[PDB]
């Protein structure tokens, strides 16, 4: 039994606690970052579809902290909340000492260093939260990144985290698009990937939360989709699959 | 006594926990660096960035100062925090002390950092090792490596476990006491070590060469492929 | 009865630091001799790889020119003790404007050695040999993770230290000249460690009352090579 | 009706039991703890009950238990059941008739709960390590057959033989005899006894300042 | 008994010739002809008048008297007749008795002890040196300590050595450690006893060490024999389980040497974790030899497919050298899957003949079976 | 569920019906099978069914006896099942709920590596949950595929109803289709 | 890729044949016909006679076999009990035919009543169960092979460097039995218990075998693991007949090897554990020194952990003398090298002292292994003489390979 504490090493040289954390996000959600151009989006599904849950904040998976930053969340809710507030504080400090927007990579690496520090020291537990962010800055513009409890940040053209991640990444390899891959094509791909990852047919709009950032508004804007536009996207996917059935 | 604690000795005096740190490094990928006639050359391998993942975020190599760069193998989080610590240490020492920094001081500092974070309970040791290159041994090149046990040493050429078992034996068989003739033969020997490395396809292999008088230089994939083809041809007429 | 240093064993011993004594066994052997002509220290290398810089192993290190030092143990705690020794000697000079006598170095180093379980850690698995030529003439001391220190006419510490120590006891006496003591240490090392001795696999250091500088030996081992 | 003999080994409990058997002329039953365990389900209980029955049928009888802790282990249920049969035989409806029981152990702490009850074992007799004068008498007793030289101060040997048990002192006399044989001595003297103690006393241990 | 093996497995008329030659010999053997064209039996079989009973004997009082017990459990002091093999009768054996006076009338084929009946493994004929790829250093070393002492003690007899009593095989799993020792049994004539260290760890207090005695007893009556202790590390490493394992270990060291004699049986042990077992196993006085099994290199691997690809039908596009280059990534046992998965893979292609692409689609699936960590 | 039947047949029924194919193409016969899915949901129902169609001896082992947990007989009991199966060849060995100690796991791996396929004797070991141990068992010479048991679909659940619907009577219009759709994600 | 399914029965027929049509049908027919014809041969040959056989014909039968068959009594075994002796003329005897019954019987007129004691394991006739013959008491089977019954081929000459150890050991174990007259005339009782202790491989078992060879009296070997039995109390019972069997001999030696296996000190803080072993160890302690003096049964005891043994067993009287075994010095190493190399085929020109002083604290087993490895080095070159070079290379191999 060499899995008790985060600060010990096992005779095969692995960290069972951090692996347990990865498996903890293994059933967290199905949040994804879409491969897109002219605009970048996040797609999230909520396992809280219910007749009485209120969703008062109009969003429980997405959280926006900038005029050019936003994040999608899948993991332990308390850890997720403290991490998002910590990101807000880091952005505030960087804007105060630089009077300049933070680079996305510097911010995410700072968070990953904090997470690694939280894992390294004794009596402390890894944040079992993996969350996806997007941002536009003066270093690399359109940017999409992923972070994990161990303190590692993953840069991806497209990625998905949470449950059934294998199917999502496999199809994103298969249904991959490059370059000209507009935001609307990203909406179609996100719709398809969530329909396959979920067991549902005719994916209901209230079971998905999607936000995006657009740069034709080059002063920069971030939008969170409402129910009607998502339902229209669902109808478009349904007519696409109906046409595919007509292709026989 | 057993290995369940950081500060506990084994009944024969061994510290199994730091040995487990070294082994956790040993599972980490290939990392081999050499110092040539004047230049120091390194080669990053086994990145295997799969399609959707971007190679920019991999950070195959990070430069601490203009005369020292590092990448580490093992856990990327520990590698990153040690990179930040070394960068801050070297920059602050050069800025504050009456005289500037040399690679020996930062070597001592990182060795001390590993020894310190290894020294007490409630504080996990780093699971990373790295091969240090310095330019200002009175202008001469020099090469170290670092280990989770807080241990460092100087080498003419060094490798770590996954790359060690094959590549390092290949070097100790091949390494000429004559320093590799010019940076050309330095890169040739690095490419030969990469040939001793697992795959050598060039899909993820990248190299950074530092001349010990010039600052660090980064090699493009096309030049790496050209060098690999040149080495393959050289093996071809070697018959 | 092994959880920590701060627990007494049933016999009154400590089964936590007795293993720190066992850690000396896994370290390389080193030889130290005190002679009226001078103090000499010998260190075994067992070359690990030709690519290594041979001097990169700090098992032979100087804390001041009037004194010598040698190591047997984990090189990390070794370097910690080495740094602590240099710091105490330099501060002693800074305050008193004189050389720190070797006995005071050995005593003052040991206070850091006495921190495993009495402040508010773990004993350093390193055993050291000191050699100094000062106001009490030529001196050689030995100190171990338990914190005890002893003035030694000769001493061998590390792996295979027992046989070397026994043979040295059979040959050595406290009235030799320095050269024959070095020769005895060299033949004992040649017997024990690997093979025919050379600069690659053995290190030598010696300081003299008339030469309170440069214990180190750099390719003057060639005389030893042609002699022994 | 119950006498328990306890103390460190070498104090001579077995010897006292042997002498008590020697002088009593009564029916004497000797047995060790492992003789009663057995593997069969009831076998040990049958042995205990049947031994008590035999002690009854012989009328004035003494039972000697040696190393009672074998079945006297605290409250594997087989040994427990045999031990319970033992205490019920010891107490007994129409108790004990005329059967006296003697028990010898080196470790009382294993006996504990109810075997040490005042009813079953009325008298607990402690056997201490032999006193200095006691050790002198001890060496006198076993040297009686060995033809020692008269110029030997057994009080001096007692002074040397601290912490010695009776068995160790007997071994000291035997070692003096063997040392005399090694010398091929016609008679043995005080020096031989000193060498005997020096070889008996202890391991003498290692260098006790270099420890940790 | 068994037939010889045809030399080429490939479909050819040479194999037809060999099989028809064995057919011809078997036809000459085909009993019909001989089936077409007294005092010793009459007297003694009268003495052992039918029916006969089987009894267990554990005594020899005189050279003609002993105590014999029957199945119901009753014990009888009975006389031994002349025709009973005196050396064959030993305590614990099963003896035939006369039904009238229970007189001992002969020894019987011993058929009992099912556990050791499993323990005397087959001759291992399926394994052979011809099935092993390029373990040259291991072969000569294992030949030094195991095969040669059991084949020509003459060198040891003349020169005066006592041959080594034990060898331990260490290496990563699948390197062929077990296969080599099994091949030694086939190569020699000695009977093969195989045991995996995990099995001898037993629930009851004393059976674990008893099995160790039970094994080395079994080796002794077979005289030339091999005891194979697979994955020894379960009973040998470092330190109520604690005490019994130590007790079990010490039993090995007492049967691996210790007191009395050891006869002729050789002991071979295997494990993956030589750096973990008790120094008593590493003790270079207790165990004379420790054999290294590295991961197969380029040349060794090429032999492995040559050994394993010999049986399927191949294409000309197969490039075995390409599948070799990467590293010593996989052991031979993995390469068996490489062949097996490919054979299935080419089968899924609806082709009875394998191509290079099948091996590439064989190599990848083997690789995904590996774990993940330290990203 | 239909995909389960084909791959189990290809890995159990097929090695039973046509051994000539594997000798003709020179392969070692497939040796083990491992099932992923929710507990039951046709897990045992499949293994019991295939043995009937091959008429080989079926061995049923619960996960409970596998985990005796006081070093009961795990060391040798595995062999005793195996040897008896060889005595009654051809036979099928089935164990369920492997997730329900390490020493007998190594024992099973060695036997799985060691026993001969010369008797059409195969091991089908089944699991309910996704465990870290399970991914470690997928090794050469031990198991060859990853059959999955998904939760039954709408029409699929309807067929399950129809399986037991033969015995039950009905009204003048029982539409099982409408009943079927009321339990999304329900197991078998 | 494109999804596909398994094979079709229609496909398989041609697919198994298709390309392979050259010799496949013929080869398969030959193979199956070979198999069935072999089964034929095995059947027509008949069942291979599982007849065990008898002694070779020249020795056996004779009319004497039928004579003893028709004349001798099929005696039955039983256990005597509690001689009645009510009238002392025909004292009557109660016996227990074990598994069969219990009876009150008399003696045959051939056997005297003085020839029968209580229990006595007496055999009786089959008809009226008269006492017809006394029988030796049944020693437990597993206890029986524990008797060595053969002398190992080692003398005290083989043991080297332990000269004072073997001297005291011969003083304590061999001297009293060979020369009892020295002790009694002086008037001393010699010691009866010896404990041999030291590092592993020091040579304790070697001295044991040497004693067993030079004993000339009855010698019984014991390994501490043997007495451990899964039944409760079986080990103690085993120790009981082990000691009683020894008492039957005219003085006898008993040798326990690594008594550590059961000799552990008694402990209770586990509320269970190895107490079953502890009961056997208590029985052993009682047997060595207690009531019913042991008699002329000298006990030889060797173990790697003298510290761990229970003090009660460790007490003198049971273990009278403690003998300490240490790693050989240079003189001891030279002596043992002389011992082992003497039997080996070498040139009589080797510097054994050089080898020994080259040898570190390496045990005696290391010396034996190094000599054997030098022989192996010679064998690998097929040199029918060993060389000093072989001895050196063996020293490097063994000593440095472990010392790595
Ligand atoms: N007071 C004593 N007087 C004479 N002899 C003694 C005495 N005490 C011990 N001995 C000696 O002790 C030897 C055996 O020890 P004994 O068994 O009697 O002691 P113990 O402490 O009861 O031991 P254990 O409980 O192990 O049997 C005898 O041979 C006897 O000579
Ligand atoms: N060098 C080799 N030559 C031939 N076969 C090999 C070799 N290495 C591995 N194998 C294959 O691996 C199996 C032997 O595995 P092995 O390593 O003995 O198991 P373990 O690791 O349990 O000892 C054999 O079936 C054989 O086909
Ligand atoms: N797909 C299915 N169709 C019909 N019945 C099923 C199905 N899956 C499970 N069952 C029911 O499950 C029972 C068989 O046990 P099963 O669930 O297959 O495995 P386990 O015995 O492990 O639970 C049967 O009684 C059967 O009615
Ligand atoms: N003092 C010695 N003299 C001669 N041979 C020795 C000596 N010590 C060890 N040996 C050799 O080493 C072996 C030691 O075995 P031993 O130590 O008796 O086993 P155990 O572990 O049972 O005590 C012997 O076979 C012997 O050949
Ligand atoms: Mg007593």
């Amino acid at each position: 039994r060499y899995d008790s504490r985060t600060t010990i090493f096992s005779p095969e040289g692995r960290l069972y606690q951090v692996e347990y954390a990865m498996e903890a996000i293994g059933h967290a959600g199905t949040c994804l970052g879409i491969l897109a151009n002219d605009g970048v989006l996040l797609a999230a599904e909520r396992r809280n579809i219910h007749k009485l849950l209120d969703e008062v904040f109009f969003s429980e998976k997405i959280y926006k902290l900038n005029e050019d930053m936003a994040c999608s969340v899948a993991g332990i809710t308390s850890d997720a909340n403290v991490l998002t507030n910590e990101l807000r504080l880091i952005a505030q400090r960087y804007l105060l000492q630089y009077q300049e927007p933070i680079p996305c990579e510097q911010l995410v690496t700072a968070l990953c260093d904090i997470k690694q520090a939280y894992t390294q020291f004794g009596g402390k537990r890894p944040f079992g939260v993996s969350l996806l962010y997007i941002g536009w800055d003066k270093h690399y513009g359109f940017q999409l990144y992923q972070s994990d409890p161990s303190g590692n940040y993953g840069g991806w053209k497209a990625t998905c985290i949470g449950n059934n991640s294998a199917a999502a990444v496999s199809m994103l390899k298969q249904d991959y698009k490059e370059g000209e891959m507009t935001l609307k094509s990203a909406l179609a791909l996100a719709i398809k990937v969530l329909n396959k990852t979920m067991d549902v047919s005719k994916l209901s709009a209230e079971k998905v939360e999607i936000a995006t950032l657009t740069r034709e508004n080059g002063k920069t804007v971030i939008r969170v989709l409402k129910q009607k536009e998502v339902e229209q996207l669902i109808k478009k996917h349904e007519e696409e699959e109906a046409k595919a059935e007509r292709e026989k | 006594s057993y290995d369940r604690a950081i500060t506990v000795f084994s009944p024969d005096g061994h510290l199994f926990q730091v040995e487990y740190a070294q082994e956790a490094v040993k599972k980490g990928s290939t990392a081999v660096g050499v110092r040539g006639r004047d230049i120091v050359v390194l080669g990053v391998e086994k990145k295997s960035v799969a399609k959707l993942q971007d190679e920019r975020t991999v950070r195959k190599i990070c430069a601490l100062d203009d005369n020292v760069c590092m990448a580490f193998a093992g856990l990327t989080a520990d590698a990153r925090i040690v990179i930040n610590r070394a960068r801050v240490e070297c920059q602050s020492h050069r800025l504050t002390v009456e005289d500037p920094v040399t690679v020996e001081y930062i070597t001592r500092y990182i060795a001390s950092l590993k020894q310190r974070y290894t020294q007490s309970n409630g504080r996990r040791p780093f699971g990373i090792s790295a091969l240090i290159v310095g330019f200002d041994f009175d202008g001469t090149p020099r090469l170290y490596q670092t280990d989770p046990s807080g241990t460092y040493h100087a080498w003419k050429a060094n490798a770590i476990g996954r790359g060690a078992k094959s590549v390092r034996e290949f070097l100790e068989k091949n390494y000429t006491d004559e320093a590799i003739e010019t940076d050309d033969l330095t890169i040739k020997l690095v490419i030969k070590a990469l040939l001793e490395v697992v795959q050598s396809g060039g899909k993820n292999i990248e190299l950074a060469v530092m001349r010990r008088d010039q600052s660090l230089k980064i090699l493009n994939p096309e030049e790496i492929e050209k060098y690999v083809a040149e080495i393959e041809k050289e093996k071809e007429e070697n018959e | 009865y092994d959880r920590g240093v701060n627990t007494f064993s049933p016999e009154g011993r400590l089964f936590q630091v007795e293993y720190a004594i066992e850690a000396i066994k896994l370290g390389s052997t080193a030889i130290g001799i005190q002679t009226s002509e001078g103090v000499c220290l010998a260190v075994e290398k067992r070359i690990t790889s030709p690519l290594m810089e041979p001097s990169s192993i700090e098992k032979i290190v100087e804390i001041d020119a009037h004194i010598g030092c040698a190591m047997s143990g984990l090189i990390a705690d070794a370097k910690t003790l080495i740094d602590k020794a240099r710091v105490e000697t330099q501060n002693h000079w800074f305050t008193y404007n004189e050389t720190m006598t070797v006995e005071s170095v050995t005593q003052a180093v040991s206070n850091l050695a006495l921190q495993f379980g009495e402040e508010d850690s773990r004993p350093f698995g390193v055993a050291l040999l000191f050699g100094g030529v000062d106001e009490k003439g030529p001196q050689l001391f030995h100190m171990d993770p338990s914190g005890t220190f002893v003035q030694c006419d000769a001493r061998a510490i590390g792996s295979a230290s027992e046989g070397a120590q026994s043979s040295l006891q059979e040959v050595y006496h406290k009235s030799m000249t320095l050269k024959e003591a070095i020769k005895s240490s060299l033949i004992i090392l040649k017997q024990v460690m690997e093979e025919k001795l050379n600069a690659t696999n053995i290190e030598l250091a010696t300081v003299q009352p008339g030469q309170n500088f440069h214990m180190f030996t750099k390719e003057e081992l060639e005389e030893v090579i042609k002699d022994i | 009706k119950g006498v328990l003999m306890y103390g460190p080994p070498g104090t001579g409990k077995t010897l006292l039991a042997r002498a008590c058997a020697a002088q009593t002329k009564a029916t004497f039953l000797k047995l060790a703890g492992p003789q009663l365990v057995q593997m069969f389900i009831g076998d040990g209980a049958k042995l205990v009950r049947d031994a008590f029955a035999l002690a009854k049928e012989k009328a004035p009888s003494i039972i000697f238990i040696d190393e009672l802790d074998a079945i006297g282990t605290k409250r594997d249920r087989e040994v427990q059941r045999t031990m319970l049969e033992l205490l019920n035989q010891l107490d007994g409806f129409q108790p004990n008739t005329q059967v006296k029981v003697i028990a010898a152990t080196n470790r009382v702490d294993i006996l504990d709960p109810a075997l040490l009850r005042s009813g079953r074992l009325d008298r607990k007799i402690e056997f201490p390590m032999p006193n200095e004068e006691a050790r002198a008498r001890i060496m006198q007793i076993h040297s009686r057959k060995m033809n020692v030289s008269p110029d030997v101060n057994y009080e001096e040997l007692a002074r040397c033989t601290d912490d010695f048990n009776g068995a160790q002192c007997k071994a000291v006399c035997v070692e003096a005899g063997m040392i005399a044989l090694r010398r091929g001595a016609t008679e043995l003297t005080h020096e031989d006894y000193m060498e005997g103690i020096l070889e008996v006393q202890a391991k003498k241990k290692a260098n006790l300042q270099y420890y940790a | 008994s068994k037939l010889p093996l045809v030399t080429p497995h490939t479909q050819c008329r040479l194999k037809l010739l060999k099989l028809e030659r064995i057919k011809d010999y078997l036809l000459m053997e085909e009993i019909r002809n001989q089936e077409q064209m007294e005092e010793e039996r009459s007297k003694v079989d009268d003495l052992r008048g039918t029916p006969m009973s089987v009894g267990t004997l554990e005594e020899i009082i005189d050279d003609n008297h002993a105590i014999v017990s029957t199945s119901v459990g009753s014990e009888h002091y009975v006389s031994i007749l002349s025709f009973v093999d005196k050396d064959l009768l030993e305590p614990g054996c099963s003896v035939l008795l006369n039904h009238k006076v229970h007189a001992v009338i002969g020894v019987l084929m011993d058929d009992t002890d099912p556990l050791v009946t499993v323990m005397k493994v087959e001759k291992a004929p399926q394994e052979t040196y011809a099935d092993i790829g390029g373990l040259d250093n291991q072969i000569q070393e294992i030949k030094e300590s195991v095969e040669l002492p059991l084949t020509h003690p003459e060198y040891y007899e003349e020169m005066g050595i006592k041959p080594p009593k034990g060898v331990i095989l260490y290496g990563p799993p699948g390197t062929g450690k077990t296969l080599l020792a099994k091949a030694v049994a086939n190569q020699t004539s000695a009977t093969f006893l195989r045991v995996v260290g995990s099995e001898l760890i037993q629930k009851y207090l004393g059976d674990g060490p008893k099995l160790v005695r039970e094994l080395f007893r079994v080796a002794e009556e077979h005289a030339p024999s091999i005891v194979f202790i697979d994955e020894i590390d379960a009973i040998g490493t470092k330190r109520g389980g604690e005490r019994e394992i130590q007790r079990t270990m010490l039993e090995l060291l007492n049967q691996l040497d210790g007191f009395d004699s050891r006869g002729d049986v050789k002991v071979i042990m295997a494990t993956n974790r030589i750096e973990t077992l008790d120094p008593a196993l590493i003790r270079p006085g207790r165990i004379d030899r420790k054999i290294e099994f590295p991961l197969p290199d380029e040349k060794t691997k090429k032999r492995i497919f040559q050994i394993h690809t010999s049986r399927m039908t191949l294409a000309d596009d197969v490039t075995l050298d390409d599948l070799i280059m990467a590293k010593d990534d996989l052991s031979g046992a993995d390469i068996k899957a490489i062949c097996t998965e490919a054979g299935l893979m080419a089968l899924r292609e609806r082709r009875m003949k394998v191509t290079n692409e099948d091996f590439k689609k064989s190599k990848e699936n083997v690789l995904y079976k590996k774990q993940e960590g330290t990203p | 569920l239909d995909k389960q039947i084909k791959e189990i047949k290809e890995v159990i029924e097929l090695p039973v019906k046509h051994p000539e194919l594997f000798e003709a193409l020179g392969i070692a016969q497939p040796k083990g099978v491992l099932l992923y899915g929710p507990p039951g949901t046709g897990k045992t129902l499949l293994a019991r069914a295939v043995a009937h169609h091959t008429d080989c001896t079926f061995i049923r082992v619960s996960g409970s006896e596998l985990v005796q947990k006081f070093i009961g007989e795990g060391a040798r009991m595995v062999r005793e099942l195996f040897v008896m199966a060889r005595e009654h060849a051809p036979s099928i060995i089935f164990m369920d709920e492997i997730d329900s100690v390490q020493r007998t796991m190594l024992e099973l791996l060695n036997q799985l590596d060691g026993f001969e396929a010369t008797k059409n004797i195969k091991v089908i070991m089944a699991t309910n949950r996704i465990d870290i141990l399970d991914s470690a068992l997928l090794r050469p010479g031990r198991i060859d595929r990853k059959i999955e048991f998904p939760p039954p679909n709408e029409e699929a659940r309807l067929d399950i109803l129809k399986i037991h619907s033969r015995k039950m009577n009905l009204t003048r219009g029982i539409n099982l289709r409408k009943i079927a759709e009321l339990m999304p994600g329900a197991s078998g | 890729d494109k999804p596909i399914r398994a094979l079709d029965e229609g496909d398989i027929a041609l697919l198994k044949t298709y390309g392979q049509s050259t010799y496949s049908r013929q080869i398969k027919q030959v193979e199956d016909d070979i198999q069935q014809l072999l089964k034929k041969i095995n059947e027509l040959t008949g069942i291979k006679e599982s007849d065990t056989g008898l002694a070779p014909p020249a020795l056996w039968d004779l009319a004497a076999d039928k004579q003893t068959l028709q004349s001798e009594q099929p005696l039955q075994v039983a256990r005597c009990t509690k001689i009645i002796n009510a009238d002392s003329e025909d004292p009557k005897y109660i016996i227990n035919v074990k598994q069969f019954a219990k009876f009150v019987v008399d003696l045959s007129d051939q056997v005297a009543p003085t020839d029968i004691e209580e229990g006595m394991r007496v055999g009786v006739d089959r008809n009226k169960y008269q006492i017809h013959i006394p029988l030796p008491p049944i020693a437990d089977p597993t206890v029986t092979m524990m008797q060595v019954e053969e002398k190992p081929d080692v003398t005290y000459s083989d043991v080297g460097g332990c000269k004072e150890q073997i001297e005291k050991l011969r003083e304590v174990v061999e001297t009293p039995l060979l020369h009892p007259e020295r002790f009694v005339n002086l008037g001393i009782e010699p010691p009866k218990g010896v404990l041999l202790f030291g590092p592993p491989g020091t040579g304790k078992t070697l001295c044991a075998r040497a004693v067993a060879n030079r004993t000339d009296a009855c010698f019984i070997r014991v390994i501490g693991s043997e007495l451990v039995q899964k039944y409760v109390g079986e080990g103690a019972r085993m120790v009981r007949e082990l000691f009683e069997m020894a008492r039957t001999k005219k003085a006898c030696l008993i040798f326990f090897d690594e008594i550590d296996a059961i000799g552990g000190a008694r402990f209770d803080d586990g509320a269970g554990g190895d107490n079953e072993v502890q009961r056997t160890m208590l029985e052993l302690i009682n047997q060595l020194d207690g009531f019913d003096p042991r008699g002329n049964i000298k006990v030889l005891m060797a173990t790697n952990r003298p510290d761990t043994l229970d003090p009660a067993l460790m007490r003198p009287g049971r273990l009278d003398r403690k003998i300490e075994f240490s790693l050989p010095d240079l003189e001891g190493r030279t002596h043992i090298f002389k011992i082992h190399a003497r039997s080996m085929s070498v040139e009589r020109d080797i510097r054994f002292e050089l080898l020994a002083r080259l040898c570190p604290n390496s045990t005696g087993a290391e010396i034996r292994s190094v000599c054997t490895e030098a022989g192996m080095f010679a064998i690998r070159a097929r040199r029918k003489i060993a060389t000093e070079k072989d001895f050196l290379e063996a020293v490097n191999k063994v000593i440095k390979s472990y010392a790595k």
